[PDB]
């Protein structure tokens, strides 16, 4: 569902149809460059979204003070230090999931109990 | 609480409530009066049960009875021994006389 | 099932509401008749497999002896159930001419759906005969059986005049009621009539009031 | 009496407080109608023949709640399927031979995907929604669908034709999503059912708090909800008394209004006497229609120019 | 009769496609024709519900999941009952069935809504019922010079009153 | 009295324990997800219910301890002034402060007030004034108390003008 731009001039290729061989010609509209696409999927909606709970993992989260600290272990490095915080995707509908990130292994892991 | 029998058994009055209670045990006339009064009462019960559909009994109403009969007792010294000299005919006529002498709408016509 | 059963049951209940319309309007209908069961109704009015035939399902009716005894002037009424979802100008023209020919003064007409104004511009024709219109959707449920609706009854002109002379009003100080009111349309009354209203008060139980249909 | 009633209603409105509207603004709305909702709820009582059948109550809910494709569509995607009688998507072959046991169509597949829970919560098997859109058009759209027994629910549809098809399909599916009713009467939203009770007369002639289930909503409509099956048409009730007045006549209108005003002023600081409230209701309803006390409502009566 | 022979052709195709290729070809086409007559015992090309039930049974045979239904219909599952089943939600297969009841149970749970429950005490008595099941609230309504309102809510009968 | 004070303290402590248990269950993502309500709504309802029960229980405990020679008891059962909640708040516990039903919201991002780490829901962080008017308030609790009082004042200052108009 991503956009492929015309390499010859940076504009996204548009879906247009072979009138006889029946192929997906992503053609440029700016210039005349044409491209054959890979899959018959073109448009895509996703009427229900449920993603974004682990947002903004920067490489140096531990430099902030205001994040709390705990004593669970990273199940890659088993260091007893770690940082946890609430899910990032602030909807009225989200959960109490805690995402633990450890400074040692720089690795994220949750505590789901399904 | 309300049903009285003057010729049957089960709901018969104790005759020591009224000195003329023994001899009237058997009169058809007073029995008829009591029975029609009882029918009037049960019609009232059905009517109230269809107007206050829940069954709430406490309601705002005019002049209180309970204080009046209470101080009637405390004025005229009711006892536990003397049978009353009230007669059944007297009671059931007096209630209807008061029933009509209550007056909110003056007038003379059918609508009023 | 699909929509056939809903159509059958809706028509059945509309017929019930109809019938009790006419009954409390003062025309003489056997008490058993209004609770006629649905399967019996369909047995009376199925043609081939499930289709109801509304054209023959209409009926005439007669004022009661009592309603005549008080009200000296009501002729027979007559009801109608056209089968077209629209309303045909010639169809209602035949209807109103049939009312005129049979010498009827109150003509009950029921439409499936919308009425073109050409087929309803001449509704107020032929006085003193009056024509009344109804949707089945407006008749699928009897309005008066709702418990917030109090009892409504009609006033003769004589006792209305008596009422005015007693309470010393003059004919405009009464509280009003719209012509387009649902209960007003249920009773079918017109301008200048008085409806006595009996509702279940809470400080005296039973309480009287009157309205004017102006 | 009128001034007495007015003061007796006015002063305990001063010491009164400020989901559902209440308090000062609700009193202002119901005293100043203003046919605006902010809580257009209406309580629905079931048929007494269905006392406690939760499945029956849910069935009435599914009959009454308005639903469109938003309620049921999970995923929508578009496709270029060149073959009018075979599928580029591997899975959608059994569906093809089901519907093959009338050719001049664009080779531009539109695909839908639903939730089984969002179908059978409301007892919509997808068979009738497939034939529902089929009878919605019957002229322009092939509509092909799955079985209800599959693990994935898809609707196959193509436009028949006697270039540019991308945005026409976009507009068509937009209309699809928006406007096709499925079941239930419009202006009714998510409906919930509580477990109430009622001091019903006991068969031995007493009173008992016998429970029963009630349907409750968040929208308003009256001309249809009375007409649905399995319902008590008599005891239906709405907060928005203007619609009550319109459907039931102004007697029931003023009764509902009195109920509403008593509810508001008895949420706290009860009670005023009945007769004052009744007088306010009656002077507000004694014109054949509702008459708000505004700068214009009662003011534009045939009344003295000086007052 | 075209619909008759088409349903027969489909039935012969799906039973020949079974893993148990039945050497009793005449017996299985007898099963096919007897399913045809008991199927048309509903409407016999008079209503589209005949086609709908045809779709239901045809795709249930096809589905895989489940495949074992082919052997079960080949070795039993007396089809005059299977005209009158309508009972696709209770077949093909059991795990999907179990999924269906748990879906329905969760839906019924999510239907019924808010049930706030009014925490009580036992100190006051009811203004009407006169029993001690009393529940309250606090907030202050009027101006600052006075305390809270001390709202009351009986639960033996549902009464409301207030204390200053 | 000392022992009653000690019982008050342990009552509030076990209420805090119940709250912490609920928070653990919520953070472990298994909850009943109360019907008609969203997950966080259920969590908030449970915790507010627990805290108010704690306040009521403590206030009842103080009142039933209190001697018959206590004068505020003499007035309060003598009619005129005072209240059960007044006795409870002056001696046992203030209780959870309020800003329209919800407790004190994260005005600062992820926290109520800049003296705590982010993403807490323990009642002292979000505003349960555990303490009592005799002992005085820790300054955070003092601030939340100021919030609740301010809400009451502004509500009065608007309702008076609107009710005057609509009386006229
Ligand atoms: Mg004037
Ligand atoms: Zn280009
Ligand atoms: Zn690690
Ligand atoms: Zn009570």
């Amino acid at each position: 569902t991503t956009f492929r731009f015309c390499r010859d001039c940076n504009n996204m290729l548009y879906p247009r149809e072979d009138k006889e061989n029946n192929r997906l010609l992503f053609e440029c509209r700016t210039c005349s460059y044409v491209e054959e696409a890979g899959s018959p999927l073109v448009y895509r909606h996703e009427l229900i979204t449920n993603i974004g709970e682990t947002a903004g993992v920067v490489q140096d989260i531990g430099s902030d003070p205001t994040l709390p600290r705990s004593d669970r272990e990273c199940p890659k490095c088993h260091s007893r230090e770690n940082v946890f915080f609430q899910s990032q995707q602030r909807r009225k509908d989200t959960s109490m999931v805690l995402f633990f990130v450890c400074l040692s292994c720089s690795h994220i892991f949750t505590s789901d109990q399904k | 609480r309300y049903r009285v029998d003057l010729l049957n058994t089960d709901h018969t009055l104790d005759p020591s409530l009224l000195e003329s209670g023994s001899e009237i045990l058997g009169d058809l006339k007073l029995q008829v009066l009591l029975d029609e009064e009882y029918k009037q009462l049960v019609k009232d019960r059905k009517f109230l049960r269809e107007v206050f559909v829940d069954g709430e009994a406490n309601w705002p109403l005019p002049v209180n009875i309970r204080r009046i009969i209470q101080n009637a007792q405390q004025t005229f010294h009711i006892d536990h021994t003397k049978p009353s000299d009230l007669t059944i005919k007297d009671i059931v006529l007096g209630v209807k006389d008061l029933q009509e002498n209550l007056l909110v709408l003056r007038g003379k016509n059918e609508i009023i | 099932d699909q929509e056939n059963e809903r159509n059958i049951s809706r028509l059945w209940r509309a017929f019930r509401t109809v019938k009790e319309m006419v009954k409390d309007r003062g025309y003489f209908i056997t008490q058993e008749e209004v609770e006629l069961p649905l399967e019996d109704f369909k047995a009376k009015y199925c043609d081939s497999m499930g289709r109801p035939q509304r054209k023959m399902m209409s009926f005439q009716a007669n004022p009661t002896e009592e309603s005549i005894s008080k009200f000296p002037d009501m002729g027979s009424l007559w009801v109608e159930f056209c089968d077209e979802p629209s309303v045909g100008v010639k169809t209602m023209k035949t209807f109103v001419i049939h009312i005129q020919e049979k010498n009827f003064q109150t003509g009950i007409f029921v439409y499936q759906n919308n009425i073109t104004p050409s087929a309803m511009k001449l509704v107020p024709s032929i006085p003193p005969a009056t024509i009344e219109t109804f949707n089945e959707a407006a008749l699928v449920v009897n309005i008066t059986h709702h418990e917030l609706v109090p009892k409504h009854i009609r006033l003769s002109s004589d006792e209305k005049r008596e009422l005015l002379k007693r309470y010393r009003l003059k004919e405009s100080q009464l509280p009003r009621i719209q012509r387009a009111d649902p209960v007003a349309l249920y009773l079918g009354l017109k301008r200048g009539e008085v409806v006595k209203i009996i509702r279940k008060s809470e400080t005296s139980g039973r309480y009287a009031s009157y309205r004017i249909c102006m | 009496v009128g001034v007495l009633a007015a003061q007796s209603i006015g002063e305990p409105a001063t010491q009164m407080t400020l989901k559902v509207t209440s308090g000062v603004p609700r009193l202002k709305e119901i005293l100043n109608v203003a046919k605006n909702m902010k809580t257009p709820s209406l309580t629905v009582y079931l048929e007494p023949g269905h006392a406690a059948d939760q499945e029956q109550a849910k069935l009435i809910r599914s009959a009454i709640e308005h639903t469109t494709l938003k309620s049921v569509t999970i995923a929508s995607e578009i496709y270029y399927d060149p073959d009018p009688r075979s599928t580029v998507i591997p899975e959608d072959e059994e569906i093809i031979q089901l519907h093959f046991s009338f050719d001049q169509q664009s080779p531009w597949l539109l695909r839908l995907e639903l939730d089984r829970a969002a179908m059978n919560d409301k007892d919509l098997t997808m068979g009738q929604v497939g034939e529902r859109i089929k009878q919605t058009f019957k002229n322009d759209l092939f509509v092909i669908w799955s079985e209800d027994n599959d693990e994935k629910l898809i609707i196959r549809c193509r436009v028949v034709r006697p270039a540019e098809e991308d945005h026409m399909l976009k507009k068509i599916e937009n209309t699809m999503l928006e406007n096709i009713t499925l079941r239930g009467v419009e202006n009714i939203e998510r409906v919930v059912m509580m477990k109430y009770d009622r001091k019903v007369p006991s068969p031995t002639g007493e009173y008992v708090k016998e429970p029963e289930w009630v349907l409750e909503t968040d929208g308003v409509n009256l001309s249809e909800v009375m007409t649905v099956p399995g319902i008590d048409p008599t005891r239906i009730y709405t907060n928005s008394f203007i619609d009550i007045m319109e459907v039931l006549g102004i007697e029931a209108g003023r009764a509902a209004l009195y109920k509403e005003v008593y509810n508001v002023i008895a949420s706290d600081g009860s009670y005023v006497n009945y007769r004052h409230m009744a007088l306010l209701v009656d002077v507000m309803t004694t014109q054949g229609g509702l008459t708000s006390v505004t700068r214009h409502g009662f003011n534009r009566s045939n009344t003295g120019a000086l007052m | 009769h075209k619909l008759r022979d088409q349903v027969l052709k489909a039935l012969y195709d799906v039973l020949a496609k079974e893993s148990e290729h039945p050497p009793q070809s005449i017996l299985h086409t007898a099963k096919a024709i007897e399913s045809e007559m008991n199927k048309v015992n509903n409407c016999d090309t008079n209503e589209a519900a005949y086609k709908a039930r045809y779709r239901i049974i045809y795709s249930n045979v096809i589905s895989k999941n489940n495949p074992d239904l082919k052997h079960k219909i080949a070795n039993g599952d007396i089809t005059p009952e299977f005209l009158a089943t309508c009972d696709a939600k209770d077949l093909a297969p059991a795990p999907l069935k179990q999924k269906i009841e748990e879906i329905a149970k969760q839906n019924l749970y999510n239907a019924q809504g808010a049930t706030i429950e009014r925490s009580v005490t036992d100190r006051f008595t009811c203004g009407k019922c006169k029993e001690k099941k009393v529940s309250y609230y606090q907030l202050q309504t009027r101006s600052a010079d006075e305390p809270l309102t001390t709202f009351c809510t009986c639960e033996a009968c549902g009464n409301r009153w207030k204390f200053s | 009295d000392g022992p009653t004070m000690r019982e008050i303290t342990e009552t509030i402590a076990e209420a805090k324990k119940k709250v912490l248990d609920v928070t653990k269950e919520a953070q472990a993502n298994l909850l009943t997800a109360k019907h008609g309500m969203t997950l966080r709504e259920s969590f908030e309802d449970n915790v507010v219910r627990f805290l108010n029960e704690a306040r009521d229980k403590a206030g009842r405990l103080a009142e039933v301890n209190l001697k018959d020679l206590n004068n505020v008891k003499q007035m309060v059962m003598a009619g005129s002034k005072g209240s059960f909640i007044n006795i409870a708040q002056m001696s046992a516990c203030v209780g959870q402060q309020s800003v329209e039903g919800k407790r004190i919201a994260f005005g600062f991002v992820d926290r109520t007030l800049p003296h705590f780490s982010k993403d807490d829901y323990s009642p002292e962080s979000k505003g349960f004034v555990e303490n009592s008017y005799l002992r005085g308030l820790t300054p955070q609790e003092f601030f939340f108390h100021a919030m609740g009082g301010r809400e009451g004042l502004i509500d009065t200052a608007v309702k008076t003008a609107e009710t005057g108009y609509i009386q006229r």
